[PDB]
């Protein structure tokens, strides 16, 4: 969960 | 050839965004994982993010259309800092157990100690109980 948890961070900061 | 632990990623990720879980990722679902982690766009915004991937027109993404969002918006560098300092809120840069959890609960997901520090076990090479910034970096590269 921890390495799929920070490309889910990732994925909103490249949206924003 | 897609594997069950590819398929179950991609799960996760449609599941985080698709908060009814009625398989339909609307601005409104969009917007509230935004704002959880402390993003402010606007309807507008959102709508044109649904639209760059809504291969049917229909106003809404659903499974193969999120599908499409991750293969296009997923600099290596600038990328993994940027999300450390998310995780690192105090910037010293450990994260610990009590950060992880304010990520994680604005992601949804509720967690007591236990698999909190299961998910530290994926990334704490030192055994200190947090992640600092090499350690961070070796989970986001590894297998
Ligand atoms: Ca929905
Ligand atoms: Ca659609
Ligand atoms: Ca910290
Ligand atoms: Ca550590």
């Amino acid at each position: 969960k921890y390495k799929q948890s920070v490309r889910l961070i990732s994925l909103c900061q490249r949206l924003s | 050839q897609l594997t069950e632990e590819q398929i179950a990623e991609f799960k996760e990720a449609f599941s985080l965004f698709d908060k009814d879980g009625d398989g339909t990722i609307t601005t409104k679902e969009l917007g509230t994982v935004m704002r959880s982690l402390g993003q402010n766009p606007t309807e507008a915004e959102l709508q044109d993010m649904i639209n760059e991937v809504d291969a049917d027109g229909n106003g809404t993404i659903d499974f193969p259309e999120f599908l499409t969002m991750m293969a296009r918006k997923m600099d290596s560098e600038e990328e993994i800092r940027e999300a450390f300092r998310v995780f690192d809120k105090d910037g010293n840069g450990y994260i610990s157990a009590a950060e992880l959890r304010h990520v994680m609960t604005n992601l949804g997901e509720k967690l007591t100690d236990e698999e909190v520090d299961e998910m530290i076990r994926e990334a704490d090479i030192d055994g200190d109980g947090q992640v600092n910034y090499e350690e961070f970096v070796q989970m986001m590269t590894a297998k």
